[PDB]
C-alpha cells in the first residue's frame, strides 16, 4: 500500500443481526411494553386490536376478520421479497 | 423522546452552554400472570370491552384497565355489543349483567 487503512468494524454482521431478532421477539410477544419496561407476554391478536383501536378502528373490525387480514398481511410479505429481487 | 419510560414532564436546568433535563417518566412493576379471551358470549351475542382486558384469575371473569391492574365486574356499561357469538375465535361464556334489571324501577 502507500499508508490508506481500512478499520474494521466493531459490532461484526452476525452481533447486529442477533440485535435485530431480539427487537423482533420482544415486538411479537410483548408488543410496545418492552420498550417501556418489564416486557409483558400478551396474544398476538389481541396485540394487533390494540394497534387497530389505536387508529380509531373497533377492534371487533379485527375478530371478525382475522382470518382475511392474515391472509392480506402473509401475501404483502410475500410480495416483498419478489419486488427486492426483481428490482434491479 | 422525553426519556425512556411512559412521559409525565421534564424541568429544564441551567449549564454553562447547554441545558439539562429532568425528565420525570412512569414505569411499570411487579407483574402478574393471567389468563384472557377476546370477548364473552352472554345470550348468545358477543361483547367486547370499551376500554381494558377481559382477565381472568382462575375461576372469575373481569374487565382491567391495561396498564395497572383493578379488576371490576363485567357489566353491560363497560362493554359493547356486535353480532352473534359464532363468528370470534376464543370466546368464553360468562353472565354480563345488567345494573337496570336489579333495582327493576
Ligand atoms: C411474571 C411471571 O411470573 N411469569 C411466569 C414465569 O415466572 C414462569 O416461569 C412461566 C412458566 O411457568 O409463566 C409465566
Ligand atoms: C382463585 C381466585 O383467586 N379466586 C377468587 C375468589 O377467591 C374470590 O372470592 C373472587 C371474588 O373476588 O375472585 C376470584
Ligand atoms: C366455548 C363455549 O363457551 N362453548 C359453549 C358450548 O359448550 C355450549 O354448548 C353452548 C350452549 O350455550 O355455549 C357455548
Amino acid at each position: 500500500f502507500n499508508g490508506l487503512t481500512v478499520l474494521p468494524p466493531l459490532l461484526t454482521d452476525e452481533m447486529i443481526a442477533q440485535y435485530t431478532s431480539a427487537l423482533l421477539a420482544g415486538t411479537i410477544t410483548s408488543g410496545w411494553t418492552f420498550g417501556a419496561g418489564p416486557a409483558l407476554q400478551i396474544p398476538f391478536p389481541m396485540q394487533m386490536a390494540y394497534r387497530f383501536n389505536g387508529i380509531g378502528v373497533t377492534q371487533n373490525v379485527l375478530y371478525e376478520n382475522q382470518k382475511l387480514i392474515a391472509n392480506q398481511f402473509n401475501s404483502a410479505i410475500g410480495k416483498i421479497q419478489d419486488s427486492l429481487s426483481s428490482t434491479p | 423522546f422525553c426519556g425512556k419510560g411512559y412521559h409525565l414532564m421534564s424541568f429544564p436546568q441551567s449549564a454553562p452552554h447547554g441545558v439539562v433535563f429532568l425528565h420525570v417518566t412512569y414505569v411499570p412493576a411487579q407483574e402478574k400472570n393471567f389468563t384472557t379471551a377476546p370477548a364473552i358470549c352472554h345470550d348468545g351475542k358477543a361483547h367486547f370491552p370499551r376500554e381494558g382486558v377481559f382477565v381472568s384469575n382462575g375461576t372469575h371473569w373481569f374487565v382491567t384497565q391495561r396498564n395497572f391492574y383493578e379488576p371490576q365486574i363485567i357489566t353491560t356499561d363497560n362493554t359493547f355489543v356486535s353480532g352473534n357469538c359464532d363468528v370470534v375465535i376464543g370466546i368464553v361464556n360468562n353472565t354480563v349483567y345488567d345494573p337496570l334489571q336489579p333495582e327493576l324501577d
